[PDB]
C-alpha cells in the first residue's frame, strides 16, 4: 500500500514532509519543463530556429 | 479577544466528523448538482432579464449606427 | 470621409495561442524589409544582434550589419566619422528626421515599423490587406495628385505608392516571390519586430495553463477537505422543555 | 383591505426566508431599537430565535435550504418581536419629544 | 436527559473504509491521511515550482 | 513568368453569388455616377460591399497556396 | 500568556486579523475580493518597482524607456504585461468588491465604507497618472482631455490647471510630477487599506443572510485562508491567460505611437474601467456640468449609507431590490459600452438615458423600493 | 547584479532613484513598529528607576 | 528630477535655477539629511548612556 508507506515515510514527520516537497519540486521541475518544451516544439514543427537552423549552420 | 464574548447561546448540540473520516466532495449527483440547478433556477429570472435587455439595446444601437452610415438612394434619384 | 473597409482574418501560422512564428517566413520577411521597405521605413527598435538565433546565424548577422556605414564619433579633433556596422547597431534610419522624410515622400511621413502591427487595428491582417489592396477609386471619388487609392486606408487615399509587385525581389531560399507571398512574409516579420518575445510568451502560456489546471484542482480538494467538517455538520435544538 | 392582503402572501413567498425556516422577525437588521427589543424577549423565545438563526447560517454555508415540508407558512409566521419593538420605539419617541420640550 | 442523545448517522458522508461500524477504522487511517496529505504535498510542489 | 495565387483566387471568388451580386450593384452605381454632372454620390459603399465579400472569400483559401 | 501568538506585540496583531479572527461561517465567494484586492495591490507595487527601475520620466525618453524595458530587460516584457493587465484585475476585483457591498448592505459599516470609497478614488488617480507614463498617443491625449476639464471650474479654473501641468499644456514638467504621484499613491492606498481593515475589525464581517453570525463563527484560518487561496488561483488563471495569450486585448493600439501634440487621435477613450464615467462625462454637453456629473458618478458612493430604508440588511430576501440591483449592473455595462462609442446618434441619446437611470436607481428607486418592501412585510 | 551592468552607469542610477524614493517609506513604517514596542514599556528616564510613582 | 546619466546633473541644476524656490528646497533636503544624522546620533548616544537598549 503506497498511500500508507507514503504516509509513514514521507507525510508523518513534518521534517520529512518538507524534504519530500523540496526533493519533489526538484524532480517535478526537470520533468515538467522537458515535457512542456517537448509539447510546444511538437506543436510547432519546422517553425522554430531550432528546426531550420541547419540550413545556414555550416561554416 | 473576540471568542467568548459573542452571543448568549443555549441548548444547541452539533456533531461533526474529522476531515479524514469523510469525503471531500460527497454525493455530486444525488445532492450537489440538483442544488446547483435549484440555485440557478431560482435566480435566472431576476438576473437574466436586464442583461438580455442590455444586449438588445446594444444590438439595436450598433445596427442603427451602421445603417445611418449607408446611403439612401432617395437622395440621388433626382439628376 | 466616413465608411471604412475592415480587413479579413487571415489564418496566420502564428495565430494559435500555442503556435509560434514560422521563422523561415520571418527570415524572408526581413529580406523584404531590408531590400524594399527599409528604403523609406525606419525600424528603430531592432538591432542586427536581435536576428541571431531567430532568423540568422551570428556570422550572417555580423555580415548584414557590416553592409552598413554608421556615424560614430567624435574622434580626437571632435569630428564625426563613418565606420562599418556592428551587430549592436540598430537598423539604419532612411532619413535624419521626419521633416527630411516628408520632404522625400511628398509631405507624407512613412512611420517607423517597429511597432506597426500593434499601432494599427487589424495588425498583420490590416498591413497585409493594405499592401495587396491597391485599386482604382470607385465612381464619384477623386484621389488628389500624389496620393494613391487604397480602400483599406482610412480616407482611402494613401501617400504610399504600392510598394510591392511580383518578383520585385528574389528570395535566396528559392521561394516564388509573388506579391501576396512577399506581403505575407514581411507581415510575419513585422509581427516579430513588434514582439520578439512572441514564442517565449506562448511557451510560457502553455506552462501557465498546465500548472494552473493542476494547482487549482489540488487546491480545490484541499479547500473542500477542510470545509467538509462544516459542510456535513449536523445540529439540533434540545431545550429542557 | 383584503387586496394587498394577498400581495403580502405573495411577497412573503417571493422573499424566501421561510425556506431557511426563519420568521419574518428573524430577518430584521439589528439596529438599536431591535437590539433593545431582543433583550426583552422571554428566554424561550430568545433561544428559539437563536437556533433558527444558527440553523439558517448553517444552511447558507452549505448552500442548501430546508425541505419544502419544513418551510414556514405565511399564516403560521410568528411576529414574536414586533410587539416589543413597537414599545421600544414609542418609549424612544416619548423621550425624544420630551427632551426637546 | 443526555442519555437520550445520540450522534446522527454520517453514512452519507463517511469515506468508504470507515463506513462499516464493526470494522476498526485504524487499519485504513494511514490510507486516508496518506491520500489527503499526498494532495497537499503535491500542491506544495506545484507551488514551489 | 510567374503567377500570384492571389490574382487566381481573386477571380475564382468574384465568380461567387455574393460577389457577382455586389459587383453588379457597383457597376450600376458606377454607370449612373459617371453619367451625370452635378451629383454628390460616390460608389465607395458599393465598392466596399464588393471588396468585403471578395476579400473575405480570398482569406479562406489564399494562405493554402503560399509558403 | 501561554502561547506567544497572543502575547507578542506583533504576532498578536497577525493573529487577531489573520488566524484567530472570528469570521461568519456562511460568507460566500463574494467575500473573497477583499483579499484579492490586497494581493492585487502587493503585486502592482512589486511589478511597479521593477518597472520603475528601468523607466525614465522625460518626454524625450519615456516611450523608448518602456520599449527598452520590454525589449532588453530580462523578462521586462513579462513584468510590463503583468503590471498593465494587473491594473485591470485590480479594477474588476474592486468593482465586484463594491457590488457585493451594495447587495449585502456592507455599507452600513459606515467607516469601513467611506475609507473604501477613498481607496477607490485613490486607485483611480493612481491608474490615471500611471497611464500617462509610457507617453504614447492615448497617454498624452487622455491626460490632456481630462486635465482640461478643470479649466471649466470658474475663477480658479485656468489657474488650478496650469498649476497641475506645471506649464501651459501637458508636457515634461507634467510627466515628471505624474511619475512621482504614481510612485507615491500606491503607498497611500496600502496605508488606507490598513485603516479600512481597522474599522472593519470593529464589527467583523457581515454575511449573506444579513443576520448576526455570533451564534456561528469560525477561525479565519484554515477556513478562509484556504478559501481565499483557492479564490486567488481561480481568478489568477483568467488573468494570466489574458496577459500571456492576448496581451493587447484591452489596450489601445494608439498607445504604440509616440505622443504627438500635433495629431489628435480620432477616438480618445479611456481604458475599460473608466468608460462608464467617461460616458457620464459626455452625457452633459456643457464643460462644467459634465465635470460635476463625472465627479458625482463616483462621489455618489458616499451617500449610499444614508439611502438605506429596508428593515433588512441584505437583498437576499428582497426580490424587488434584487432586480433593481441587476438593472443597475446592466445600466453600468451600457454606460461602459456608450463610453467606448463616438459621440453620435444613437449613442448620444442612449448615453443620457443610461446616465440618468444610473443616478435615479441609486438616489430615488433603491430607497423607494426599500420602503415599499417594508410595507409588503407589514412593517 | 547591483549595478545592472559592468560599472556604475545609467542602469544603476535608475534603480537607485527607485530605492531612494522607496526606503524612506520603509523608515516611516518601521518607525511605527519602533514606537509600538516602545509603548509596551513606556519611556525610560535619566535616573533609571521606575517612574510609575510620577507620570 | 530626471533619473538618467545624461540629464541628472542638469535636472538638479534646472531645479535650483528655474523652479520657484527649487534652490531652497534642494538646500533643505541636502542639509536636512545632516540634521537627520546629527539627531540620530544624539538619539543613539542617549540610549547608550541611559540603558534604553535594555
Ligand atoms: C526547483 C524548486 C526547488 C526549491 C523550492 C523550495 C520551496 C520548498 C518549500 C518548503 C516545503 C514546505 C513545507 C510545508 C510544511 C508545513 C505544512 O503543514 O504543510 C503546509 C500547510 C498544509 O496543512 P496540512 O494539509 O494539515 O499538513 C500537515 C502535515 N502533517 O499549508 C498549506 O495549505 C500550504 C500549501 C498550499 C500553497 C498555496 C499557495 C497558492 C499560491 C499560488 C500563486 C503562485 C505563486 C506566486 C508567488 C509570488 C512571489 C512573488
Ligand atoms: C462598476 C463599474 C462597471 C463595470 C461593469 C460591471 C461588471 C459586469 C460583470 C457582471 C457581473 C457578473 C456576476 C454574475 C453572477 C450572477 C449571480 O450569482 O447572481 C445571483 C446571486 C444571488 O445571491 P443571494 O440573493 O444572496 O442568494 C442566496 C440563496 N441562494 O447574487 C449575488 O451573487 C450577489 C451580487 C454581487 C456581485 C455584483 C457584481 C457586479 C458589479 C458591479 C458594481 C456595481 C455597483 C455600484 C458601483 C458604482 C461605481
Ligand atoms: C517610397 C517609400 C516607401 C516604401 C518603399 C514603402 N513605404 Fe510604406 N509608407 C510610405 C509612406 C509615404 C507612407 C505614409 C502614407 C500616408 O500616411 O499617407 C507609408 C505608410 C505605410 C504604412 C501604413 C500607414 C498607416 O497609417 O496605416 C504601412 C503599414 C507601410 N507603409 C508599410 C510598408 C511596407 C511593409 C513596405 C515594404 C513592403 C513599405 N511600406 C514600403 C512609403 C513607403
Ligand atoms: C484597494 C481597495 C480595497 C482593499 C484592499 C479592500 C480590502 C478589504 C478586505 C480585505 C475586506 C475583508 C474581506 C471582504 O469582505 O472582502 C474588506 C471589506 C469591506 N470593504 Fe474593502 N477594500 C477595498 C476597497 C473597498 C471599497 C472601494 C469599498 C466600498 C466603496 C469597500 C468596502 C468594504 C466594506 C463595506 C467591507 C465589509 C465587508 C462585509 O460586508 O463583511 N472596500 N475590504
Ligand atoms: C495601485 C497600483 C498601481 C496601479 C493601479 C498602476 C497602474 C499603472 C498603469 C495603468 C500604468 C500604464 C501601463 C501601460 O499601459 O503601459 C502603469 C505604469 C507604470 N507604473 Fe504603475 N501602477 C501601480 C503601481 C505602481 C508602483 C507602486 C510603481 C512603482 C513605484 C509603478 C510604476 C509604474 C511605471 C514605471 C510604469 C511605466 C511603465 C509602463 O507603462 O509599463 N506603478 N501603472
Ligand atoms: C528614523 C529613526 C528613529 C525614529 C523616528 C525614532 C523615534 C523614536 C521616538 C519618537 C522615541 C520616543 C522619544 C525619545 O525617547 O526620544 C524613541 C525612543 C527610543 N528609540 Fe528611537 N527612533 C529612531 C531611531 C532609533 C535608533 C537608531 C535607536 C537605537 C539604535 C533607537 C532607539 C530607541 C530607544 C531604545 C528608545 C527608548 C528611549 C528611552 O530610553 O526612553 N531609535 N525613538
Ligand atoms: C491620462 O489619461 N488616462 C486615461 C486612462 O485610461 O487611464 C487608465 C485616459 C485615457 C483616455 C481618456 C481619458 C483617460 C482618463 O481617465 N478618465 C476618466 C473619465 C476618469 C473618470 C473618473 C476619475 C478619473 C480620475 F482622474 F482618475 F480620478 C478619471
Ligand atoms: C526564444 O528565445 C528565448 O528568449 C528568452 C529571453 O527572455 C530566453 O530567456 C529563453 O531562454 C530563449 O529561449
Ligand atoms: C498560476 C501559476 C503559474 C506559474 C507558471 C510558471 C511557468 C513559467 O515558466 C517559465 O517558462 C519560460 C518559457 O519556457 C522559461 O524560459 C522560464 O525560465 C520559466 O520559468
Ligand atoms: O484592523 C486591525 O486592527 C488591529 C488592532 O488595532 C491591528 O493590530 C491590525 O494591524 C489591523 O489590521
Amino acid at each position: 500500500a503506497l498511500l500508507r508507506q507514503a504516509y509513514s515515510a514521507l507525510f508523518r514527520r513534518t521534517s520529512t514532509f518538507a524534504l519530500t516537497v523540496v526533493l519533489g519540486a526538484v524532480l517535478f521541475e526537470r520533468a515538467f519543463d522537458q515535457g512542456a518544451d517537448a509539447i510546444f516544439e511538437h506543436l510547432n514543427e519546422g517553425k522554430l530556429w531550432k528546426h531550420i537552423k541547419h540550413k545556414y549552420e555550416a561554416s | 479577544i473576540h471568542f467568548g464574548n459573542l452571543a448568549r447561546v443555549r441548548h444547541i448540540i452539533t456533531y461533526s466528523l474529522s476531515p479524514f473520516e469523510q469525503r471531500a466532495i460527497p454525493n455530486i449527483f444525488s445532492d450537489a448538482l440538483p442544488n446547483v440547478w435549484r440555485r440557478f433556477s431560482s435566480q435566472v429570472f431576476k438576473v437574466a432579464p436586464p442583461f438580455l435587455g442590455a444586449y438588445l439595446l446594444y444590438s439595436w444601437g450598433t445596427q442603427e449606427f451602421e445603417r445611418l452610415k449607408r446611403k439612401n438612394p432617395a437622395d440621388y434619384e433626382n439628376d | 470621409g466616413e465608411l471604412e473597409l475592415h480587413p479579413p482574418a487571415f489564418p496566420w501560422s502564428h495565430g494559435g495561442p500555442l503556435s509560434a512564428l514560422d521563422h523561415s517566413s520571418v527570415r524572408r520577411g526581413f529580406q523584404v524589409y531590408k531590400q524594399v521597405c527599409s528604403a523609406c521605413h525606419s525600424m528603430d527598435y531592432v538591432a542586427f544582434r536581435n536576428l541571431i538565433g531567430v532568423t540568422h546565424t551570428e556570422a550572417e548577422a555580423k555580415a548584414l550589419a557590416e553592409e552598413v556605414e554608421v556615424q560614430d564619433g567624435p574622434d580626437e579633433n571632435g569630428e564625426l566619422f563613418m565606420r562599418p556596422g556592428k551587430i549592436s547597431d540598430y537598423f539604419p534610419k532612411p532619413y535624419p528626421n521626419p521633416e527630411a522624410a516628408r520632404a522625400a515622400n511628398n509631405g507624407a511621413l512613412p512611420p517607423d515599423l517597429s511597432y506597426i502591427v500593434n499601432a494599427r487595428h487589424g495588425g498583420e491582417d490590416y498591413v497585409f490587406s493594405l499592401l495587396t489592396g491597391y485599386c482604382d477609386p470607385p465612381a464619384g471619388v477623386v484621389v488628389r495628385e500624389g496620393l494613391h487609392y487604397n480602400p483599406y486606408f482610412p480616407g482611402q487615399a494613401i501617400g504610399m505608392a504600392p510598394p510591392i509587385y511580383n518578383e520585385i525581389l528574389e528570395y535566396d531560399d528559392g521561394t516564388p516571390a509573388t506579391m501576396s507571398q512577399i506581403a505575407k512574409d514581411v507581415c510575419t516579420f513585422l509581427r516579430w519586430a513588434a514582439e520578439p518575445e512572441h514564442d517565449q510568451r506562448k511557451r510560457m502560456g502553455l506552462k501557465m495553463l498546465l500548472i494552473s489546471a493542476l494547482l487549482t484542482s489540488l487546491l480545490y480538494y484541499m479547500k473542500r477537505h477542510k470545509w467538509s467538517v462544516l459542510k456535513s455538520r449536523k445540529m439540533a435544538y434540545r431545550p429542557p422543555k | 383591505g383584503r387586496l394587498m392582503d394577498r400581495i403580502r402572501k405573495w411577497y412573503y413567498n417571493a422573499a424566501g426566508f421561510n425556506k431557511y425556516g426563519l420568521m419574518r422577525d428573524d430577518t430584521l437588521y439589528e439596529d438599536d431599537d431591535v437590539k433593545e427589543a431582543l433583550k426583552r424577549l422571554p428566554e424561550d423565545l430568545y433561544n428559539e430565535r437563536m437556533f433558527r438563526i444558527k440553523r439558517a447560517l448553517d444552511l447558507s454555508l452549505k448552500h442548501r435550504i430546508l425541505p419544502k415540508e419544513q418551510w414556514v407558512k405565511y399564516e403560521e409566521d410568528k411576529p414574536y418581536l414586533e410587539p416589543y419593538l413597537k414599545e421600544v420605539i414609542r418609549e424612544r419617541l416619548e423621550r425624544e419629544a420630551w427632551n426637546k420640550k | 436527559v443526555h442519555n437520550d442523545v445520540t450522534v446522527p448517522d454520517f453514512s452519507a458522508y463517511r469515506r468508504e473504509d470507515v463506513m462499516d461500524a464493526t470494522t476498526s477504522s485504524q487499519t485504513s487511517s494511514e490510507d486516508r491521511k496518506g491520500f489527503s496529505y499526498l494532495v497537499t504535498a503535491t500542491a506544495c510542489v506545484a507551488t514551489a515550482y | 513568368e510567374l503567377v500570384d495565387p492571389l490574382t487566381t483566387i481573386r477571380e475564382h471568388c468574384e465568380q461567387t453569388e455574393k460577389c457577382v451580386k455586389a459587383r453588379e450593384r457597383l457597376e450600376l452605381c458606377d454607370a449612373r455616377v459617371s453619367s451625370r454632372s452635378h451629383t454628390e454620390e460616390q460608389c465607395t459603399e458599393e465598392l466596399f460591399d464588393f471588396l468585403h465579400a471578395r476579400d473575405h472569400c480570398v482569406a479562406h483559401k489564399l494562405f493554402n497556396k503560399l509558403k | 500568556a501561554p502561547n506567544i501568538r497572543k502575547s507578542h506585540p506583533l504576532l498578536k496583531m497577525i493573529n487577531n486579523s489573520l488566524i484567530d479572527l472570528p469570521a461568519p461561517s456562511n460568507i460566500s465567494a463574494w467575500w473573497n475580493f477583499g483579499s484579492l484586492l490586497a494581493v492585487c495591490l502587493m503585486t502592482q507595487i512589486l511589478t511597479g518597482l521593477l518597472l520603475a527601475m528601468h523607466y525614465t520620466a522625460d518626454t524625450s525618453l519615456a516611450f523608448s524607456s518602456v520599449a527598452h524595458t520590454c525589449r532588453n530587460v530580462q523578462y521586462g516584457w513579462l513584468i510590463r504585461n503583468l503590471h498593465a493587465n494587473g491594473a485591470s484585475f485590480f479594477f474588476i476585483c474592486i468593482f465586484l468588491h463594491i457590488g457585493r457591498g451594495l447587495y449585502y448592505g456592507s455599507y452600513l459599516y459606515k467607516e469601513t465604507w467611506n475609507t473604501g470609497v477613498i481607496l477607490l478614488l485613490t486607485l483611480m488617480a493612481t491608474a490615471f497618472v500611471g497611464y500617462v507614463l509610457p507617453w504614447g498617443q492615448m497617454s498624452f491625449w487622455g491626460a490632456t482631455v481630462i486635465t482640461n476639464l478643470f479649466s471649466a471650474i470658474p475663477y480658479i479654473g485656468h489657474t488650478l490647471v496650469e498649476w497641475a501641468w506645471g506649464g501651459f499644456s501637458v508636457d515634461n514638467p507634467t510627466l515628471t510630477r505624474f511619475f512621482a504621484l504614481h510612485f507615491l499613491l500606491p503607498f497611500a492606498i496600502a496605508g488606507i487599506t490598513i485603516i479600512h481593515l481597522t474599522f472593519l475589525h470593529e464589527s467583523g464581517s457581515n454575511n449573506p443572510l444579513g443576520i448576526s453570525s455570533d451564534s456561528d463563527k469560525i477561525p479565519f484560518h484554515p477556513y478562509y485562508s484556504f478559501k481565499d487561496i483557492l479564490g486567488l488561483t481561480l481568478m489568477l488563471t483568467p488573468f494570466l491567460t489574458l496577459a500571456l495569450f492576448s496581451p493587447n486585448l484591452l489596450g489601445d493600439p494608439e498607445n504604440f505611437t509616440p505622443a504627438n501634440p500635433l495629431v489628435t487621435p480620432p477616438h480618445i477613450k479611456p481604458e475599460w474601467y473608466f468608460l462608464f464615467a467617461y460616458a457620464i462625462l459626455r452625457s452633459i454637453p456643457n464643460k462644467l456640468g459634465g465635470v460635476l456629473a463625472l465627479a458625482a458618478s463616483v462621489l455618489i458612493l458616499f451617500l449610499i449609507p444614508f439611502l438605506h430604508k429596508s428593515k433588512q440588511r441584505t437583498m437576499t430576501f428582497r426580490p424587488l431590490s434584487q432586480t433593481l440591483f441587476w438593472l443597475l449592473v446592466a445600466n453600468l455595462l451600457i454606460l461602459t459600452w456608450i463610453g467606448s462609442q463616438p459621440v453620435e446618434h444613437p449613442f448620444i441619446i442612449i448615453g443620457q438615458m443610461a446616465s440618468l437611470s444610473y443616478f435615479t436607481i441609486l438616489l430615488i428607486l433603491f430607497p423607494t423600493i426599500g420602503t415599499l418592501e417594508n410595507k409588503m412585510l407589514n412593517y
